[PDB]
RNA sequence: AUUGAAAUC
RNA sequence: UAGUA
RNA sequence: UGAAUACGUUCCCGGGCCUUGUACACACCGCCCGUCACGCCAUGGGAGCGGGCUCUACCCGAAGUCGCCGGGAGCCUACGGGCAGGCGCCGAGGGUAGGGCCCGUGACUGGGGCGAAGUCGUAACAAGGUAGCUGUACCGGAAGGUGCGGCUGGAUCUUUCU
RNA sequence: UGUGGACCCGCCCCUUGGGGUGUGUCCAAAGGGCUUUGCCCGCUUCCGGAUGGGCCCGCGUCCCAUCAGCUAGUUGGUGGGGUAAUGGCCCACCAAGGCGACGACGGGUAGCCGGUCUGAGAGGAUGGCCGGCCACAGGGGCACUGAGACACGGGCCCCACUCCUACGGGAGGCAGCAGUUAGGAAUCUUCCGCAAUGGGCGCAAGCCUGACGGAGCGACGCCGCUUGGAGGAAGAAGCCCUUCGGGGUGUAAACUCCUGAACCCGGGACGAAACCCCCGACGAGGGGACUGACGGUACCGGGGUAAUAGCGCCGGCCAACUCCGUGCCAGCAGCCGCGGUAAUACGGAGGGCGCGAGCGUUACCCGGAUUCACUGGGCGUAAAGGGCGUGUAGGCGGCCUGGGGCGUCCCAUGUGAAAGACCACGGCUCAACCGUGGGGGAGCGUGGGAUACGCUCAGGCUAGACGGUGGGAGAGGGUGGUGGAAUUCCCGGAGUAGCGGUGAAAUGCGCAGAUACCGGGAGGAACGCCGAUGGCGAAGGCAGCCACCUGGUCCACCCGUGACGCUGAGGCGCGAAAGCGUGGGGAGCAAACCGGAUUAGAUACCCGGGUAGUCCACGCCCUAAACGAUGCGCGCUAGGUCUCUGGGUCUCCUGGGGGCCGAAGCUAACGCGUUAAGCGCGCCGCCUGGGGAGUACGGCCGCAAGGCUGAAACUCAAAGGAAUUGACGGGGGCCCGCACAAGCGGUGGAGCAUGUGGU
């Protein structure tokens, strides 16, 4: 544009909005468990992935996704939340934290131990 | 109507050197005869001379070019590769000494024009003067 | 059973 | 009919 | 032992070269659009019901500063005056009537996005089998079809689906 | 009592209420202690200094125009009050004013700065801690006291809330330090000390200080350091691979000597020399004593134990691969994407890579993103040129001279606090931390200077623009009039059995005589040939012929004016078709509709009819593939060829328009290429991934239909442009094969043989 026009309009800021209201910021929220269905996704994939509706600390209620093997989890459960997308689950914007509160952590999970919140065994050690 | 003489004619040149042409009829101003005078005195063209053309004045520019070349397209290389008005009308460009352009790590000019006379950039450094930053060529 | 399936016996 | 070059 | 027939290349099937247009490249057994149905998500309209901000008019108005009185009506007085007290203006805020406005809930209701293999067709991409698109206007389960005018962003000198 | 100071009036200087001055009036005070006649702590009036502050002004300070008009103390005046003091700060009276596209008013959001982070920079984001200014002290008013307050731990009233209450009434305010609770992903000790620095009162001794100086808890951040050092096999065991020979973990352990984090003993700080007392004189200077929370800590010496390692990752981007397990399951995934019985991508193993008292994860910021492009972008076909004009404000502005010196440049000087950043040199054993010193800087005030460029003022020019005269082509527009070919209807003649229509048909029309033919008449719409690759218009658009009324444009002469120019937000006007209102008109054609067909169906394509409408008057609507998908203007940059309209000295030359080809250059390409998409200046308008959506809300316009302006949630890793090689076409051209046609003999029917399906 020219210079009278920039003088006269001026250049327009970019603001791109959060992809995550897990409201104020906060690295994570509060849910209490609703429903704990169990989920097919999509495009080129099929397996039952494993989901909680959420009450959040927000006032929102959202779909979570419990990742790892195998879970406790049901309508009172109580849970932390990270966000963090599926992929696979449209509308899933968010994932269940494994190891606080009423989650479990991962029995008999020796790799990537920190994630899925699982403390240091005593085998041979 | 014509709203920039100085970059008419900085343009004149640019196009008439492009089909190597050997010289260009502009019509005449003083300012227009200054920034010719560092053209010629830094050795971008031969030089100018007044002239007469229907009754009215215009300033013939003689343009100057490399040897004639080697290869597939022997066209010269161009003693005026670069030639670009920057303060201009929609939007004027005025530096101070200390903000004066060093043109391609001195093998460039930055005609200038300053309270002291229309000047190059070196000239205006060591006379310590800034102005209305005229154009670039190289 | 048929191709890995969905459908179908 | 879906995944697959 | 021993025939018949071939004009010809318009048609059907397979194919070779040039050129064309393509939204195909799993390469036409290709792609692909809309209704209806199923699930998930967010969303528009919305009578009433609820809560907040707010402007205009009238009225009530704490505290307090300021103004008036301050009397044969109280207290102090050196008689000048002072204090108590009373009247008023303004004034937090409140009341009634009227508007404009935000939030919540909202029966009822509109379309929308997304979701491996549901339903009816076949609109579009090849001249897509009635070129297509288009503003508008009627019409129709659907995609659409017609009318009028426009544009080339069109090729040519027996019937649907995978 | 009046050094003095206050006020009225006058005079002088100065220049807003500053000094000075003369009469007149008015206004001071406080005492206390002694090492007691000579000191000390105080008191009163005045002028000054220092420090702190009040009010005024210029400039700077986020988002929405889907907020466009706002304002009655409102703008100004005179005179009052009020204040330390200006001022509608407040009040009476007069006047009719003030503000706003340079964004008033309204709505949202936010304490601001030094600086912090990021970035090559420009810039973006941010304002915790430390320092500066502001505001607030449960919410809302108000004043009192005072040098200062309209006062967090002062006062009054109203509201909400908690507690005491003999129901009348009271009390209260951690956004001080700790600490409790609640919300929350999350944020500490109800700690020691006034020893140091600072603050308040006191002559002092001292008393007070959750300011502060320390300790405690958090890997929350930064820095330092430990978990050993040197020997140690052609290499143990175990565990992983294995083409069964071997390869790996691996000098790694074992074990040999060595050092000696932790821990025990001994000693043990600096931070603190003042105030105070003594000499001197209550001074200067000298002397002296008291005082450590941290702490029995730091540091020194002596002794002395081999004494912690975890987390993430190994499909690509990105550093690191093999075996098992599992089979679109279980699961992974930042993005592309891994998993369907051989998975370096899932889970475990071994091994490997990276960091290491940490390592990962989520959130938020700058970055990469020249992806809001000032630096530093774009719009023919990718997102993007307004449908066209007219012109308002605004932006921009030819050649020469002169004045001014606002823009702009230069020199001095002031300001730019400290902390931070930067460069040095120090101090804690290093560093982190800290200290001392140095170096910079835009921006702004002030004085002086330059005048090329931009501004302005004065005068000049004629190359831009406009006018004069003479000449030209044109479906440019408006009004009236008029002409012939065709269709439809009506009258007449003649004349007979069908016509029409399709792929084929049927509906239809016809013996009340149609079709085809000749004559006559009525009426509406559109104008054949000329006709073009043409012409005119700003667009939409404009087509028989005549006349009147009227617009634009081109050329020649070089006559006149003398920059009178370009663009143009908003405004106004024009704006095809369809549509709407009133009133006409109505021949042909034709949405809707009524029928005939076709079809698996056929709300369609084909056929027969047919209303609105198409036409005219007046008034609305205001949209389009309103297309050159290319805004307007000007200057510059090879040519060739065809063509419309001028002019000349008429092979051709010089204009103005219309086409194609193409130098240079441009472009992702295809293309554009003196009719630019080239090289450049000016102005406008527009874009910023796709879907949701030109939808919603809002405003404006419209009689309506609807038009203009125009989002978000949510979702996808694409949506796109041009070209490429193929494949394809109910596309084209050309070819061939027992492919079809031309033939001859057969299978399909029977019985049986054989193979297959199925049972
Ligand atoms: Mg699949
Ligand atoms: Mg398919
Ligand atoms: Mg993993
Ligand atoms: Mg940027
Ligand atoms: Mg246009
Ligand atoms: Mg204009
Ligand atoms: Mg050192
Ligand atoms: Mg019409
Ligand atoms: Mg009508
Ligand atoms: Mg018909
Ligand atoms: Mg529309």
């Amino acid at each position: 544009p020219t210079i009278n026009q920039l003088v006269r309009k001026g250049r327009e800021k970019v603001r791109k909005k959060s992809k995550v209201p897990a409201l104020k910021g906060a690295p994570f929220r509060r849910g209490v468990c609703t429903v704990v269905r169990t989920v097919t996704p999509k495009k080129p994939n099929s397996a039952l992935r494993k989901v909680a509706k959420v009450r959040l600390t927000s006032g929102y209620e959202v779909t979570a996704y419990i990742p790892g093997e195998g879970h406790n989890l049901q309508e009172h459960s109580v849970v932390l939340i990270r966000g963090g997308r599926v992929k696979d689950l449209p509308g899933v914007r968010y994932h269940i934290v494994r190891g606080v509160y009423d989650a479990a952590g991962v029995k008999d999970r020796k790799k990537s131990r920190s994630k899925y919140g699982t403390k240091k065994p005593k085998e041979a050690a | 109507m014509l709203t920039d003489p100085i970059a008419d004619m900085l343009t004149r040149i640019r196009n008439a050197t492009r089909v190597y042409k050997e010289s260009t009829d502009v019509p005449a101003s003083r300012f227009k005869e200054e920034i010719l005078r560092i053209l010629a005195r830094e050795g971008f063209i031969k030089g100018y001379e007044r002239v007469d053309v229907d009754g009215k004045p215009y300033l013939r520019v003689y343009l100057k070019y490399g040897p004639r070349r080697q290869g597939p397209d022997p066209r010269p290389e161009q003693v005026i590769h670069h030639i670009r008005r920057i303060s201009k009308p929609g939007r004027r460009v005025y530096v101070g000494v200390k903000e004066i352009p060093r043109v391609r790590r001195g093998l460039g000019i930055a005609i200038l024009s300053t309270s002291k006379g229309v000047l190059t950039d070196r000239e205006a450094r060591k006379l310590g003067v800034g102005g209305e930053l005229i154009c670039e060529v190289w």
